[PDB]
C-alpha cells in the first residue's frame, strides 16, 4: 500500500486529501479491502474507515478535514490490508502554523565531508533564489555545530553574517574555531561526529525570513 | 499465570511398529501420544519438520495392521485365535479416539466394538469383567496389582467408553445406561478405595459423567500430599499416572486453584518417558500435557460492553471491548461540556480517560517578552528618532535585528546613517545604504550585541518631503535571529503617544472612530436655511430633539444623559420618547466642546452612529 498525500504540511482547519494505492507482490492492481487509521502526534487513532478496491483500479481517493483544536507535530496515517493486519504501511504529514515562504535557500558545501587535517576549514556556499526563478539580495546568518548521537551542540564563535549579492555567499569555519568550540583538544578523537549548517536568510526588504538546514 | 510446556528437545527417543497386537500397541502409543503432544504445543518448528511425515507413515502402518488384526466381532486381542481381551479392546478404542484427528479411523468399527463389549462383556451390576488378562501385563500400570483392581478396570473402561460416547452416540443408545450404572457402582463403594491411583481413576470416571459433588471433593483435596500429587508406596510410575488422572479431573472440573502446583510438580519431576513398564504412565502424562494446551488456564475474560449517557440524549452510544480489541482505542468527540453517565458491564477490566481542550484567558502574558524596546520621536523638517533596547535575560544577547519601518513620506537623513554604519556593533547593508534618498521608507539595522544590563541605544534624524496629512504610524521590531515567534513591536507617531489609533472600546467590543468630533462652526453662516436644506442629504438618517440632563465621565470616553423629546425624522429605532439616553463620545471631544445640561440641542447622523447592543 503506497500512500500518497498531496502536500507535506497542513495547517489546522485545512482538509487532507490522500490516496491509497493497492498493488500485489508483482506490482499489479488488486481488489482487496483496506483499513486506515489516522493517528495523533501521541498515537491515538482519530478516524477509522474501511474501503474496497474492487472496480476502482487500485486507487482509493479519500479525505479528512483537520479539526481546529489539534495537537501539532508529526501525524501518521497507517493503512493495512484486512486479511493481514500485522503488516502496516504508513506515511507522515506535519501539522504546523505556517505561511508559505517566498524563496528557497540551498546550502551545499564544496565537498560533502570535512578533512580533519585540512588547515583551511569547512567551505560552505549559501545560495538563495526566488521561487519563480530570480536572484535574491539579502543578508544571511549561518552557524555550525557538532552533531554526535542525538545531542546537538552549537559553536558560539561561529555565527557569521555574510551578505549575499547576486544570490550567493560563502563563509568558512576555521579549524581553530572547530577545535576550540569542542572541549576535546584531540582533533583525531573528533572523527565520526557530524557537522551541521543552519542558515537563516533575510531580504533587504526585511519582509520575509526563511531557514534552511543541511 | 501459566506454566511453560516441555521443549521436547530430549523427546527424540519416542519406535517403529512391529510384533503382534500387544507389541504394535507398545510401538504406537508413545509415538502417537508424542505427535499429539507436539501438535497441541505447536513446537514442530524446532523438533524437526521432516520427522512428522515418517511418524504419520509408521502410525498409519500400525493402524492398518491392527485393522487387519480386528476380530469379526469388532474385537481386539493379542491373537485372533486367542479370546478377546476387554482391556485390549478398551485401549484400542482409546487409541482410535485419539487418532481420528490425525488418521482416518472407521467409526463403524468403534460402534461394533462398543456393541460387542456392551452385549456380553459386562455384568448387570455395572462391573466390567476381564475375560482374558494380557500375556504381558508388566506395562499395564496399576492394574497389575490385584487390590481394588476391579474398580480400576471399571473406571478405565468407563472413561474409554465415555470419551468415545459422542463418536457412537447415534449407533448405540444403551451406552448412557451402562455409563450411569458404572458410575453408580463406582460411587457406591468409593469409601473402600485406598490406593491413590484407584481413587484418582474412580474420581475421573465419576467426574466425566457429572456426579462429583459433596464430600467427594473435600476427600480428594484432603488426599493430596504436599498439595501437588497423589502418591502411593511402590513404583513412582503409579504416582505419576495418578497425578495425571487427577489433573485431568481438575481440568474437567475447571478448578484453577490446584492446576499450577500439579503442573509445577510434573515439570520439576522431569519425566521424559521411555523405560520398561511405563507405557500407561507416559501415555497419560503426555495426553495430560497436550490437553493442558489449547485450554491453557489464563485470564482472558475481556467482554466489556460500555454505554454512554450523552447529555444531549440524542441516542445511546455503546461499544464493546473484547480480547481481540484489548488494544482498540475508540475516541469520542463532544462539542458540549456536561455531565454524562458511563455504564460498564461484562467481565474484565477497562480504563476511562477524559480530556478537555480550550482557550484560557492570558494570565498577564505580554507579547514583548525577554526584550525591552522604548521607541521615541521628538522634534529637533527634522525629527530625532532614538530607539532604546535591552535584553531581559540573565546573559548577554546574541546577534539581533533592529528593524525600522518609516511612516508615510518620511526618510532617514543620509548623513547620520554613514557614521551609524561606520560605528561599532551596528552594521547596515551596503545595498540599503547606497540607494537611500526619497526611495527608502524601510531601513534594517543589524546589532552585534544587545546589552542585558544597560541601555545602549542609537539616534538618527528623519526628514519630511511629501507633506501629506493623516500620517500612517511607523513601526520598530526587534528579534534575535534564531527565532521569529519571540519578538517585540513598538509604533512611533509624532503626535499620538504610541500611535495606537483612536479605539473606543467597551468591555471587549472594540471599534475605531477616526474622524473629527464636530464641525468647528463660528456661526459665520447665520442662514440656517442652507443647513436645513443640506441636512436632507442621503448621508443623514435621523434627527432628534435632545436635552442634556446629567454629565458623566469615564476612562477614555464621556457619557451624557440625554432626554429625548421627539423623533423628528425616523431613526431606525424605537421612538421611546421621554426616557433617559446615553451618548458615548471620545475623551478628546471634551476639549472641542462641552455640552451643557438643561439645554436643547439639535443633532443629525447616520446608521453607524448607533453603536452598541440593544
Amino acid at each position: 500500500l503506497f500512500i500518497q498525500t498531496d502536500k507535506t504540511i497542513y495547517t489546522p482547519g485545512s482538509t487532507v486529501l490522500y490516496r491509497i494505492f493497492t498493488v500485489n507482490h508483482k506490482l499489479l492492481p488488486v481488489g482487496r479491502t483496506v483499513m486506515v487509521n489516522i493517528e495523533n502526534p501521541e498515537g491515538i487513532p482519530v478516524k477509522q474507515d474501511s474501503l474496497s478496491s474492487q472496480n476502482q483500479l487500485g486507487v482509493l481517493p479519500l479525505s479528512w478535514d483537520i479539526p481546529e483544536l489539534v495537537n501539532m507535530g508529526q501525524w501518521k496515517i497507517r493503512a493495512y490490508y484486512e486479511n493481514s493486519p500485522q503488516q502496516v504501511f504508513s506515511t507522515e504529514f506535519e501539522v504546523k502554523e505556517y505561511v508559505l515562504p517566498s524563496f528557497e535557500v540551498i546550502v551545499e558545501p564544496t565537498e560533502k565531508f570535512y578533512y580533519i587535517y585540512n588547515e583551511k576549514g569547512l567551505e560552505v556556499t549559501i545560495t538563495a533564489r526566488f521561487l519563480y526563478g530570480k536572484k535574491v539580495e539579502g543578508t544571511a546568518f549561518v552557524i555550525f555545530g557538532i552533531q554526535d548521537g542525538e545531542q546537538r551542540i552549537s559553536l558560539p564563535e561561529s555565527l557569521k553574517r555574510i551578505p549575499i549579492e547576486d544570490g550567493s555567499g560563502e563563509v568558512v569555519l576555521s579549524r581553530k574555531v572547530l577545535l576550540d568550540g569542542v572541549q576535546n583538544p584531540r582533533a583525531e578523537d573528533l572523527v565520526g561526529k557530524s557537522l551541521y549548517v543552519s542558515a537563516t536568510v533575510i531580504l533587504h526588504s526585511g519582509s520575509d525570513m526563511v531557514q534552511a538546514e543541511r | 499465570m501459566t506454566e511453560d510446556a516441555v521443549d521436547a528437545e530430549r523427546l527424540k527417543h519416542l519406535v517403529t511398529p512391529s510384533g503382534c497386537g500387544e507389541q504394535n500397541m507398545i510401538g504406537m502409543t508413545p509415538t502417537v501420544i508424542a505427535v499429539h503432544y507436539l501438535d497441541e504445543t505447536e513446537q514442530w518448528e524446532k523438533f524437526g519438520l521432516e520427522k512428522r511425515q515418517g511418524a504419520l507413515e509408521l502410525i498409519k502402518k500400525g493402524y492398518t495392521q491392527q485393522l487387519a488384526f480386528r476380530q469379526p466381532s469388532s474385537a481386539f486381542a493379542a491373537f485372533v485365535k486367542r479370546a478377546p481381551s476387554t482391556w485390549l479392546t478398551a485401549y484400542v478404542v482409546k487409541v482410535f479416539s485419539l487418532a481420528v484427528n490425525l488418521i482416518a479411523i472407521d467409526s463403524q468399527v468403534l460402534c461394533g466394538a462398543v456393541k460387542w463389549l456392551i452385549l456380553e462383556k459386562q455384568k448387570p451390576d455395572g462391573v466390567f469383567q476381564e475375560d482374558a488378562p494380557v500375556i504381558h501385563q508388566e506395562m499395564i500400570g496399576g492394574l497389575r496389582n490385584n487390590n481394588e483392581k476391579d474398580m480400576a478396570l471399571t473406571a478405565f473402561v468407563l472413561i474409554s467408553l465415555q470419551e468415545a460416547k459422542d463418536i457412537c452416540e447415534e449407533q448405540v443408545n444403551s451406552l448412557p445406561g451402562s455409563i450411569t450404572k458404572a458410575g453408580d457402582f463406582l460411587e457406591a463403594n468409593y469409601m473402600n478405595l485406598q490406593r491413590s491411583y484407584t481413587v484418582a481413576i474412580a474420581g475421573y470416571a465419576l467426574a466425566q459423567m457429572g456426579r462429583l459433588k459433596g464430600p467427594l471433593l473435600n476427600k480428594f483435596l484432603t488426599t493430596a500430599k504436599d498439595k501437588n500429587r497423589w502418591e502411593d508406596p511402590g513404583k513412582q510410575l503409579y504416582n505419576v499416572e495418578a497425578t495425571s488422572y487427577a489433573l485431568l479431573a481438575l481440568l474437567q472440573l475447571k478448578d484453577f486453584d490446584f492446576v499450577p502446583p500439579v503442573v509445577r510438580w510434573l515439570n520439576e519431576q522431569r519425566y521424559y518417558g521411555g523405560g520398561y513398564g511405563s507405557t500407561q504412565a507416559t501415555f497419560m502424562v503426555f495426553q495430560a500435557l497436550a490437553q493442558y494446551q489449547k485450554d491453557a488456564p489464563d485470564h482472558q475474560e475481556l467482554n466489556l460492553d460500555v454505554s454512554l449517557q450523552l447529555p444531549s440524549r440524542s441516542s445511546k452510544i455503546t461499544h464493546r471491548i473484547h480480547w481481540e480489541s484489548a488494544s482498540l482505542l475508540r475516541s469520542e468527540e463532544t462539542k458540549e461540556n456536561e455531565g454524562f453517565t458511563v455504564t460498564a458491564e461484562g467481565k474484565g477490566q477497562g480504563t476511562l480517560s477524559v480530556v478537555t481542550m480550550y482557550h484560557a484567558k492570558a494570565k498577564d502574558q505580554l507579547t514583548c517578552n525577554k526584550f525591552d524596546l522604548k521607541v521615541t520621536i521628538k522634534p529637533a523638517n527634522t525629527m530625532i528618532l532614538e530607539i532604546c533596547t535591552r535584553y531581559r535575560g540573565d546573559q548577554d544577547a546574541t546577534m539581533s535585528i533592529l528593524d525600522i519601518s518609516m511612516m508615510t513620506g518620511f526618510a532617514p537623513d543620509t548623513d547620520d546613517l554613514k557614521q551609524l554604519a561606520n560605528g561599532v556593533d551596528r552594521y547596515i547593508s551596503k545595498y540599503e545604504l547606497d540607494k537611500a534618498f526619497s526611495d527608502r521608507n524601510t531601513l534594517i539595522i543589524y546589532l552585534d550585541k544587545v546589552s542585558h544590563s544597560e541601555d545602549d541605544c542609537l539616534a538618527f534624524k528623519v526628514h519630511q518631503y511629501f507633506n501629506v496629512e493623516l500620517i500612517q504610524p511607523g513601526a520598530v521590531k526587534v528579534y534575535a535571529y534564531y527565532n521569529l515567534e519571540e519578538s517585540c513591536t513598538r509604533f512611533y507617531h509624532p503626535e499620538k503617544e504610541d500611535g495606537k489609533l483612536n479605539k473606543l472600546c467597551r468591555d471587549e467590543l472594540c471599534r475605531c472612530a477616526e474622524e473629527n468630533c464636530f464641525i468647528q462652526k463660528s456661526d459665520d453662516k447665520v442662514t440656517l436655511e442652507e443647513r436645513l436644506d443640506k441636512a436632507c442629504e442621503p448621508g443623514v438618517d435621523y434627527v432628534y430633539k435632545t436635552r442634556l440632563v446629567k454629565v458623566q465621565l469615564s476612562n477614555d470616553f464621556d457619557e451624557y444623559i440625554m432626554a429625548i423629546e421627539q423623533t423628528i425624522k425616523s431613526g431606525s429605532d424605537e421612538v421611546q420618547v421621554g426616557q433617559q439616553r446615553t451618548f458615548i463620545s471620545p475623551i478628546k471631544c471634551r476639549e472641542a466642546l462641552k455640552l451643557e445640561e438643561k439645554k436643547h440641542y439639535l443633532m443629525w447622523g447616520l446608521s453607524s452612529d448607533f453603536w452598541g447592543e440593544k
